[PDB]
DNA sequence: GTTCAGTCCGACGACGCATCAGCACAGAAGC
DNA sequence: GTCGGACTGAAC
DNA sequence: GCTTCTGTGCTGATGCGTC
């Protein structure tokens, strides 16, 4: 009986307290279960702890149901090298749910609107569409399997197919397992804990039981006699090691079966890096200024960096002459950049076999012979691999190097990484370049390096130390390198002071109230509004809060003929555009869908703000007083 | 080892593209009594029983029992590539990967023939019992399929009330509501157009207009066919192919 | 322009503001204000390049334009406290084959003239004062570019005026309070009031003689009567002394020229004077109403 | 209230397939003289006058008139149901939002009825005066059908010429140019010469209502709306009003 | 200039409605002895030769030889607007920029004629040598759509065979492979012959097929013939007036 | 011993290649 | 991309 | 000629991958 299955109860047993026999194929009931305990607890620790108590469970029962109970947990349907995605939309879960239940759709939507949650309104109501057989209860193997079947069926009237199937899994439930499904199916599954959290969860559960020990489980705490605190320091040293295992090797596939078959000490015997597998690559922090770094980087000597607006690329050379391209969300985007390909013969030395490097990739103009935008770089096909008629060309510059010849370089020093990548290949002027870097300590050169930034066409500075914490690991800190964002480096940035037109309902955490704003410039020259972003991030809980009630009067339930939108998003409120707030942009770029500053520049493409963010309430002011179209304009000729 | 030679291969056109659009895949087990194939739907819904008797074919041989898997798609699309009275003989032998069909035209100068892929399949097996019916009714095939024709735009589902006086159908949705009351055809018993009620106890449900239509599509084979309903139990429509076989559908109900 | 007053009307009375598109304005003649058009047109021949494709567009879809001129300006507020340019456009008028008229003072006032005179169906401008001077139809926004979409904005006076109830010259009161360009007004009472002032005191003297306290800030010159009287009747022309005919387009002409005295694409002008000439054989469909009278409307219970 | 009953259902089919696609929102006005309805269409360029006099009702009832809104479009569909020989039946209650429909099959089988939900619409109207055209033809609908389709295929103005001795039609598109004769053999009925042109992205749009009758039809005269006229059984008419093109 | 009349304009409209999904323009020559109509495809795989003899129509008057350029796809809006029994009339001037029709109805109640614009093309003229080709057959139109409605629903090439008393299609894919045999039959109301040499086996794309197959209400019988790795030659015989003859390339 | 200090997690945003749905009509097939 | 948000640790 | 539909794109609408 699951129905009262209770992993919250102190002392879980893996095996005398669950709610199936041994052998069985795991009940998806209980991980529903299990995740409405989980989201009705707030403290971190105590989830890890619950997910581990299930780890164990399912290693203790079931140990093949593993490896699909993860991907219940972490959302994720397979290593994303491979490309595999559920490729359904929110649309299609409401209109599932609405045949499912037999309730008609516009009643459907008004409820999950004032919820803000597909999952609550897949309860309290039924279709009464009673079947001859009732359904089988689904195992997490049976869900995994229906999910990755969602992932694989497309082609013609292919959200037919995906409609029935999704059908089949709703009317299969037996009291809340239909909330999670329904989550589940959106990639927001909203669980409270991710990927690093479900690695302790795992790590605490198979160092608690250890695989190779055959039913009845022999030992169940691994950490018995030992106090809380000892336990914990073998507990997290254990944790480390996994975390690291996993870092050398993103995918759970090569991970978890040795890790059943050979046992969580072991594993690094097995696992070395190799080219033709993506690495986990680096990530870096938001740091406002210069004496932030030299804090940071006190007894770190530290080297400079520009920040390119490009893609980054991890480059993978087998010596067998297969080589490969990867992203930083993993992917493999090999075949983007087909040329590449074709120019390995003389980008490398002839005495080396076989290599990893990481890159930025930037489109490179061939008799210009100068950068250009992110918004190049946007419109490049990626499915076709034809390069034989190749419209835009594309230039690399370095920034680290992971492996050489044979031995990985990971664990070592920037300064001899850096040393073995200048004196081990050739460079090549429009093809392939190192990034420059400035090799002082002094603040003035330091910020004459921005200014050359800035006006050579990039985004920032990026800061790296030569062996200070510099190795390539992530376990010990994700944020090794540094990213010094002119954003706030010039005390106040491209602020915008735009008038309120519009409301988004809140959902998740901000349901109940607004989640999203539009937001509108003035045009003098028509007297009116003309929209020209989405606001939704850097309000606080309680100044959302106070917006929300400040608005809540000020709706209108017609469209005022004042507003210019097109193509975006058709709000849940019109809004009489009483006040003006504040905000900040971090790019002005040619939208396709918002009408705002259209001819100034260019005849139909108007202009939106890359990266907004709000920032104050600007209480005084009258509406027709806020920017103009014309100033927006001539920021964005003032970016060239 | 088995050999099956039909003279009226219209029958066998007509039944796999009826058939088609419910199920993409399905068995069929092949006997010396005959053919059977039961099938359910992917939101296991409607249930499908076809049956033929070997005295229907003109040339049956089957010594062994076997078991044929089927993509009705491209056997369907076969069929579709074959005339009407052309004589159809289907051929295997023990184990045989490759099903056989001869295609036969009355010029005696053409004689096609066409091999199918088989595959693997497993299907789940169900055995719904034979009972009484509180309600039954004989519809000339015509005049129900036209009725679920015209309500499939009215709504969604169907209220069926049927009686000793006449059968309802009754609907509503978008843009009105919208009712059938078929009577019984009393006084003239023209047997091949005749509507005909028996009724021990009236029986009242709510049924599934996609299903209804994904049914009707075997109204060619038959000027009429018979409704079983009953209290709380799947919908029976039976679809009886001449002497050759029958052919059955059991709806889930809304209730 | 009035300010705020599109403002009042898209508030209190949306029902006459009427958004409608390009080809619905087929066979129609327009009243064009030409001071207004030709100063967008300046935001050195831009003024010409607009006032040659902006001229093409309106005669692609049905629509004769008239192109009415600034006579003498009255005492403005502003203006009381150079035709090159002006000419220039009258230059290609006679040689592109479309009318000039020269109004006696502002052309907003000779453009209401000639519509509520039936002798033009539409004018084209922005601002409300022709609305103010008795146009029944105003139509907006025809003049923007190709790229800036705005659909056409309808305007109907008689339909603002019998939904409030409030008279014409309880429509002039409203403009010269609400805002003019001919003298400050009262920044002490909101925008909003000017309906429901109007309506409780039809006329902007019986609307400041209520109520005097120092927090009403009326005009320190009070210009609210001169106003009235000049958009009750303004200075404008005989509508009848001048038979509006659109002639035949000249084919080369204005191109010998128009490349001559300000280099720029050939095969846009040349492309343009045909385009244009190919839309007078069209111009031609009418409409039912112009044949059979309106008996009324039938209201459904 | 409101009570009418027609055996020649099939008519009202082949009414409502034509009405609905010039006009998808539209008001009868019921009278004790039967049924009528006029709207005018999208551009103002067109109009529709459809009448049916009580006296073909094989029962009738009005205490009073009434002005019916209805989306052409819904009875449409509702129609594209009710049988090809049915006995058709309307009827209304003093103040309901719906109009029931009563449908008996020729062989008293299939019983059917409706309940379809009204809808507020207030549209101008149109009193088209008494006058006479200096063109009349007379002719089947089926050719004149034809020929506006072969020729908008080219070039969408099109000219109808009206005189004694035929009928002409004359289009031209990018691919050059054509022309059309009828040879009183058609008749024709004239006072004066008339020779129009007009748009066929509107008279190929007309020529729906093929089925409705037999033969069509056409009156003219010089700077005048073209009336396209289709007879209804003893009953009534359909008639179309087109503006010139000038 | 030329002025031509046939009663049966059907004939001619059939003419058309087999070449508009082949070529989309191309160079009408007319002559004294008749017309021709050579081109190759969009695509250079395969050619047309149609040739329509002067004695086989009611009425022809040539005195200066001409050729014009044709849009193909204007013609055939010209024709769709016509009823099958009216008498055709073209009529060509010395300055070739328009051509007449006239359509002359059977009901004298309607004549019509509509002008259509010339354009000047050069095709890529070449000289089709006859030959003797290795395997000759004739058969029924009807049917050989049919096959080739049905081969090519599976597949995208087929296959013949050509045997001494033996004739078969083949075609092969995902879900099969589908064998259409013919055997010789020697009299009935139609006949298939086959007029053989040596055997033999080609191969050609379904998709173009496809495309031929609507030529079937031109002729009765329709007649193919190839060699070793020879296109196809397929022809519609038009009355005793000429033919229609399809070359279409092998697929290796 | 608590006002900091850092993690970690998901709130939200803007573009754009792909890729499939939804009319919409010629077209052919079916009759 | 980016900003806020709740909580354990930081360590005085 | 009529039927419903099929095979036909063309244009519109999001999902998911950059950042
Ligand atoms: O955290 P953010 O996304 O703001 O920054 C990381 C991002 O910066 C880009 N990048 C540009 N140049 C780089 C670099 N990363 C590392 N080194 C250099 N030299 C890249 O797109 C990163 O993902």
């Amino acid at each position: 009986d699951p129905s009262g299955y209770n992993p919250a109860k102190n002392n879980y047993h893996p095996v005398e307290d669950a709610c199936w026999k041994p052998g069985q194929k795991v009940p998806y009931l209980a991980v529903a279960r299990t995740f409405e305990k989980i989201e009705e607890v707030s403290a971190r620790l105590r989830m890890v702890e619950t997910l581990s108590n299930l780890l164990r469970s399912v290693v203790a029962l079931s140990p093949p149901d593993l490896l699909p109970v993860l991907y219940l947990s972490l959302n994720h349907l397979g290593p994303p090298q491979q490309g595999l995605e559920l490729g359904v939309g929110d649309g299609v879960l409401l209109k599932a749910v609405a045949q499912a239940t037999g309730r008609q759709l516009e009643s459907v939507r008004a409820e999950a609107a004032e919820k803000g949650d597909v999952g609550l309104v897949a309860e309290n109501s039924r279709s009464t569409q009673r079947l001859m057989l009732p359904p089988p209860p689904l195992t997490a193997s049976g869900v995994f399997s229906k999910f990755r079947d969602i992932a694989r069926l497309t082609g013609s009237a292919s959200t037919a197919k995906k409609i029935d199937i999704i059908k089949g899994l709703f009317v299969a439930c037996r009291h809340s397992e239909a909330r999670f499904i329904a989550r589940s199916l959106s990639g927001r599954l909203r669980l409270g804990l991710a990927e690093q959290s479900v690695l302790a969860a795992l790590s605490q559960a198979v160092s608690l039981t250890p695989p190779g020990q055959e039913f009845p489980p022999a030992m169940v705490d691994a950490g018995k006699g030992k106090t809380a605190e000892a336990r914990k320091t073998w507990l997290e040293e254990q944790g480390m090691i996994l975390k690291q295992t996993f870092c050398e090797v993103p995918d759970l596939d090569r991970i978890i079966p040795v890790l059943l078959e050979h046992g969580l000490e072991r594993l690094p015997e097995h696992c070395k890096l190799s080219p033709g597998i993506p690495l986990k690559p680096m990530l870096a922090h938001p740091t406002r200024g210069i004496s932030e770094v030299l804090k940071r980087f006190e007894e770190a000597a530290f080297t400079c960096e520009y920040k390119y607006d490009g893609q980054r690329a991890q480059i993978h050379a087998l010596e067998g002459g297969e080589v490969k391209i990867f992203s930083r969300n993993q992917e493999d985007n090999t075949g983007k950049y087909p040329d590449i390909i074709s120019r390995i013969p003389k980008i490398k030395l002839p005495s080396v076999t076989s290599f990893i490097l990481d890159t930025e990739a930037v489109a490179w103009d061939r008799e210009k012979k100068q950068i250009q935008p992110f918004q190049v770089l946007t419109t490049r096909k990626r499915k076709e691999v034809d390069a034989s008629e190749i419209q835009v060309q594309v230039c690399l510059y370095a920034f680290d190097l992971i492996y050489l010849n044979g031995e990985s370089l990971v664990r070592e020093p920037l300064s001899r990484r850096r040393q073995l990548l200048r004196e081990n290949f050739v460079e090549t002027e429009g093809e392939f370049v190192f990034a420059t870097s400035l090799d002082t300590k002094d603040i003035e050169q330091i910020a004459e390096f921005l200014e050359q930034s800035v006006k050579d066409s990039c985004e920032g500075l990026m800061v790296k130390t030569l062996d200070v914490d510099a190795t390539y690991e992530i376990a010990k800190r994700s944020h090794n390198w540094l990213k010094l964002k002119k954003d706030y480096l010039d005390g106040v940035g491209d602020t915008l002071d735009l008038v309120v037109i519009g409301a988004y309902l809140g959902r998740g955490k901000r349901a109940g109230r607004y989640g999203g704003f539009l937001l509108a410039s003035y045009d003098e020259d028509s007297e009116e509004l003309q929209a020209i972003c989405k606001l939704g991030t850097g309000f606080s809980d309680e100044e959302l809060e106070e917006h929300h009630q400040s608005l809540k009067a000020l709706v209108l339930p017609s469209p005022r003929p004042y507003v210019r939108i097109d193509g975006a998003v058709i709000p849940d409120h019109w809004l009489d555009p009483s006040a003006v707030w504040e905000v900040k942009c971090a790019d002005l770029s040619l939208s396709p869908i918002y009408p705002a500053a259209r001819g100034l520049v260019d005849s139909d493409k108007g202009i939106s703000l890359r990266f907004p963010r709000f920032i104050r309430v600007r209480e005084d002011k009258q509406p027709e007083q806020a920017t103009t179209s014309a100033q927006v304009a001539c920021l964005y000729r003032k970016q060239s | 080892m088995f050999e099956a030679r039909l003279v009226q291969g219209s029958i066998l056109k007509k039944v796999l593209e009826a058939l088609k659009d419910l199920i993409n895949e399905a068995c069929w087990d092949i006997s010396s009594s005959g053919v059977n194939l039961q099938s359910m739907d992917s939101s296991h819904v409607s249930l499908v029983q076809l049956t033929l008797r070997s005295e229907g074919f003109d040339t049956y041989r089957c010594d062994r029992n076997l078991a044929m898997g089927v993509n009705l798609t491209s056997m369907s699309k076969i069929l579709k590539c074959a005339g009407n009275e052309d004589i159809i003989t289907l051929r295997a032998e023990d184990n045989a990967d490759t099903l056989a069909l001869v295609f036969e035209a009355p010029n005696q100068e053409k004689v096609s023939d066409y091999e199918m892929k088989l595959m693997d399949l497993d299907v789940e097996q169900l055995g719904i019992p034979e009972q009484e019916y509180s309600c039954v009714v004989k519809m000339p095939s015509g005049e129900f399929a036209r009725i679920c024709r015209d309500l499939s735009h009215i709504g969604d589902a169907v209220v069926i009330s049927c009686a000793k006086d006449g059968v309802k159908f009754s609907a509503s949705g978008e843009l009105g509501n919208g009712n059938i009351k078929l009577s019984q055809t009393s006084n003239v018993d023209k047997e091949e157009e005749a509507v005909t009620i028996e009724m021990n106890e009236p029986v009242q449900l709510t049924f599934a207009l996609r299903y209804l239509n994904f049914f009707t599509k075997a109204t060619p084979l038959s000027s009429t066919v018979t409704l079983s309903m009953s209290a709380d139990v799947p919908l029976v429509v039976e679809y009886k192919i001449a002497d050759m076989g029958h052919l059955k559908y059991y709806l889930a109900p809304k209730i | 322009g009035i300010q705020g007053l599109a403002k009042l009307i898209a508030d209190v009375a949306p029902s006459a503001i009427r958004e409608n598109d390009i080809k619905s304005y087929f066979g129609r003649k327009v009243a064009i204000d030409a001071s207004m058009s030709i100063y967008q047109f300046l935001i050195t021949t831009s003024h010409l390049m607009g006032m040659f494709y902006r001229t093409i567009r309106m005669m692609e879809n049905g629509i004769k334009p008239v192109y009415v001129f600034d006579g003498k300006p009255p005492q403005l507020k502003s203006g009381e406290l150079t035709k090159q340019h002006n000419d220039e456009c009258k230059h290609l008028l006679s040689l592109m084959g479309i009318p000039y008229l020269d109004a006696p003072s502002e052309a907003e006032a000779s453009c209401a003239a000639l519509v509520k005179a039936g002798k033009v169906y539409a004018a084209a401008t922005e601002d409300m004062a022709c609305l103010t001077f008795g146009s029944p139809v105003l139509m907006r926004h025809l003049t923007a570019s190709e790229a800036k979409k705005l659909p056409i904005q309808e305007f109907h006076l008689s339909r603002i005026l019998q939904e409030l109830g409030l008279n014409q010259e309880q429509f002039v009161d409203l403009c010269i309070l609400l805002g003019s360009d001919y003298c400050e007004s009262i920044r002490g009472i909101g925008p909003k009031r000017a309906v429901d002032l109007i309506q409780k005191h039809k006329s902007i003297e019986e609307i400041v003689r209520r109520l005097d306290p120092n927090k009403y800030p009326v005009p320190e010159n009070w210009l609210h009567k001169e106003a009235h009287q000049l958009f009750l009747e303004p200075e404008v022309l005989d509508p009848e002394s001048v038979e509006l005919k659109w002639s035949e387009p000249n084919e080369e002409e204005l191109i010998k020229f128009m490349c001559g005295e300000k280099q720029f694409s050939e095969e846009r002008i040349r492309s343009g004077v045909k385009r244009l000439s190919k839309s007078r054989q069209g111009s031609t469909q009418g409409r039912l109403d112009d044949f059979f009278k309106v008996t009324g409307s039938l209201s459904s219970a």
